[PDB]
């Protein structure tokens, strides 16, 4: 597992920043904070070390730190380090991760 | 400037009834000048005058078990503690160590709040009633 | 297995006694019968045999006749032996025992 | 398992305390008791055996005593010891732990 600011996160739990949201866009209308939402796209910032799905090896989850992806519309849980939101989801619940 | 005028004011402005003015002469000697003073019918044929000292006030007890004197059923008590709450008291929890003190030093305890639900109530009873403890509420 | 009284549990449950309510407090105030609800501490006075999460062997119940334990607040079943109140519990619904 | 108070939880059950609410801010506000609601940073203070999810041996629990980890906000259980207040939770129920 990897810690982000002594936060490690236990079995297969994920903890990662959403973006930030937008709020102009590509023709220069600036847009209200209150009708963003919330941003489906993070990056992960802190991995378990993984689940026991199978007996005996433990399994390294599928993202690692440094991974752009995208989150579902539940599924979180709000993690306060450093006055500053983090998410912490499973690593199951993640739809899929931007490659490059 | 002297306790005569006020007698004299007062029997003057009741049609010359010297005990009227005499009586609000006590009551403002009693009370003072400024005090309260309050006219009420009588169930009697003669006027009288009550004076009401300390903080009395309308409400009574709220369980008639916790008279300790019968003679005019009524509830009394010497040097007692006094726990005074704007919360209604209704948790066991919010009445034991209240009685702690009041059991320890061997003291009544008067509880003065805006209600008493049953849990406590049934403490209080229960306590008042089987062991003897000095407490109303 | 262990039997208590004529009775012996079958699989993992594990028949115990409630703790005595407390009817007076440190200070000496009574309390009164009604508000004491139910006692979440029992000693156990009966085991089952155990149960068969694996194949093969079959699993000795964790707690053994004469060990307090804390109990969850549903999950009991009353069981009358001679006109005494006793409850059955699983084993894996006890919370945790006191040792000494 | 670790025994914290002469109580020792059962299987893989975690018994924790909860950290002390903040009273005043960083810059010297202080803070009604009533609108604290419940703190989600603990420390561990006693631990159980283990489960026993894969046949044969038995699975030491993530935490250890004196680890300080982060509570979800259901699924814990009050325990009174000494007349002051622990939580036990499940080895899974617990998000992730500060690492110093």
């Amino acid at each position: 597992g990897q810690a982000f600011r002594k936060f490690l996160p236990l079995f297969d739990r994920v903890l990662v920043e959403r973006s930030a949201a937008e709020t102009v866009t590509k023709g220069g209308i600036m847009l209200p904070e209150k009708s963003q939402g919330k941003v489906l796209q993070a990056t992960v910032v802190a991995v378990g070390s993984g689940s026991k799905g199978k007996g005996g090896e433990i399994q390294p989850v599928s993202v690692k730190v440094g991974d752009k992806v995208l989150l579902p519309e539940y599924g979180g849980t709000k993690v306060v380090l450093d006055d500053k939101d983090y998410f912490l989801f499973r690593d199951g619940d993640i739809l899929g991760k931007y490659v490059d | 400037t002297t306790p005569e005028e006020i007698a004299q004011v007062a029997t003057i402005s009741a049609n010359g009834d010297k005990e009227i003015g005499n009586i609000i002469s006590d009551a403002m000697k009693k009370v003072g000048r400024k005090g309260v003073i309050t006219v009420k019918d009588g169930k009697t044929l003669n006027d009288e005058l009550e004076i009401i000292e300390g903080m009395k006030f309308d409400r009574g007890y709220i369980s008639p078990y916790f008279i300790n004197t019968s003679k005019g059923q009524k509830c009394e008590f010497q040097d007692a503690y006094v726990l005074l709450s704007e919360k209604k008291i209704s948790s066991i929890q919010s009445i034991v160590p209240a009685l702690e003190i009041a059991n320890a030093h061997r003291k009544p305890l008067v509880i003065i709040a805006e209600d008493v639900d049953g849990e406590a109530l049934s403490t209080l009873v229960l306590n008042r009633l089987k062991v003897g403890l000095q407490v109303v509420a």
